[PDB]
């Protein structure tokens, strides 16, 4: 999938200062890039705009070479892969919830493998009717990290097209989470990614880095490029 | 559609100075980084000075002492004064801005004897 920002600006309800201020990017079809900047810098809002929550005020989004606004909205959560704290959860089993409500459309088998290899099936184990507990209301509520394991092997078992990845729970060192980051990996390969980072080590490897100050993309390179460039990406490289 | 345009180049004896200005339209000028880059004939292009938000410059080691980047947001132009020059500077100067993955010139040529 081809994703592409043209002369996007954005602002939140209510606010008097945009949020994203004539953004050009450029996705190509199986490329990951790495968004990078400060909290609130609007890096984060770029990869949220992709699942229109909001529209964009002015300029263009396009998937595939159509705008976003054209897709159904059917169709736009069947493209996209969310993982992050705004995963849509159901008021349904968390096989359902890991299947995005898509009944016999997948194995149990295939459910059971997305969900071990998003290192979920510890705690879904510790539920009293396993993967078949009902979440949500009259259920389980889950815990932040719980939420993002499901999100985890959501988009691993969809095989989307497309994938937004917030690189969340950046304090990561166990041997079960250090299986994430390496099942994080095999996932953005072979896919259209745009990752939130939040530690910069984490994104050395993206295709292309891209450092967003006060909602402007004021950068854009490989690692080894940017470091070169003796820029923003540079002095962030602080950090480590 | 975002423009750099170079000027200032041309052909100087060791020790000059040379001037490059590189007018900018179509960005958001006083926020994202600029830089100069240079390719001589056989090498790559590689980086020469670069420029961030608040006017922090940063240099390649083979020019710190010598060469000065600085940017004018009321002209939308960023500058590189090139003093002390050597022969080794001989090459193709390139404007750049967001980045070595962003926007370029098509640059201005320098030639030191």
């Amino acid at each position: 999938g081809d994703v592409e920002f043209r002369n996007v600006t954005f602002t939140y309800p209510g606010r008097d200062v945009p949020a994203l201020r004539n953004i050009n990017l450029k996705i190509p079809a199986g490329k990951t890039v790495a968004l990078v900047g400060r909290s609130g810098s609007g890096k984060s809002t770029i990869a949220s705009l992709i699942t229109r929550f909001y529209d964009i005020d002015e300029g263009e989004i396009l998937m595939d070479g159509h705008d976003l606004r054209e897709y159904t909205l059917a169709s736009l959560r069947n493209q996209v892969a969310l993982v992050s704290q705004n995963v849509h959860l159901f008021n349904d089993t968390v096989a359902n919830n890991i299947a995005y409500a898509r009944t016999e459309q997948y194995s149990r088998e295939q459910i059971e493998e997305a969900a071990r290899m998003a290192y979920a099936m510890d705690f879904i184990n510790k539920m009293d009717n396993g993967l078949d507990t009902v979440i949500g209301e009259n259920g389980v509520l889950l815990s932040g990290g719980q939420r993002q394991r499901i999100a985890i092997a959501r988009a691993l078992l969809r095989d989307s097209p497309i994938l937004i990845l917030d690189e969340a729970t950046s304090a990561l060192d166990t041997e079960s989470e250090r299986a994430i980051q390496a099942a994080l990996d095999e996932l953005q390969k072979n896919r259209t990614s745009l990752v939130i980072a939040h530690r910069l080590s984490t994104i050395e490897k993206a295709d292309e880095i891209v450092v967003v100050e006060d909602g402007v993309i004021v950068e854009r390179g490989t690692h080894n490029d940017l470091l070169e460039h003796r820029g923003v990406y540079a002095q962030l490289h602080k950090m480590q | 559609q975002m423009q750099l345009v170079e000027s200032g180049g041309g052909l100087v004896q060791a020790g000059g100075s040379l001037r490059l200005s590189c007018a900018v339209s179509g960005s958001i000028f006083s926020i994202i980084t600029l830089a100069w880059y240079r390719q001589a004939p056989g090498k790559p292009r590689e980086n020469v000075a670069t420029i961030t938000r608040g006017s922090r410059t940063s240099y390649a080691d083979s020019v710190k002492g010598r060469f000065t980047i600085s940017k004018d947001n009321a002209k939308s132009t960023v500058y590189l004064q090139m003093n002390k020059l050597k022969p080794e500077d001989t090459a193709d100067y390139y404007c750049n801005a967001e980045g070595p993955a962003g926007y370029w010139g098509q640059g201005t040529p320098v030639t030191v004897s």
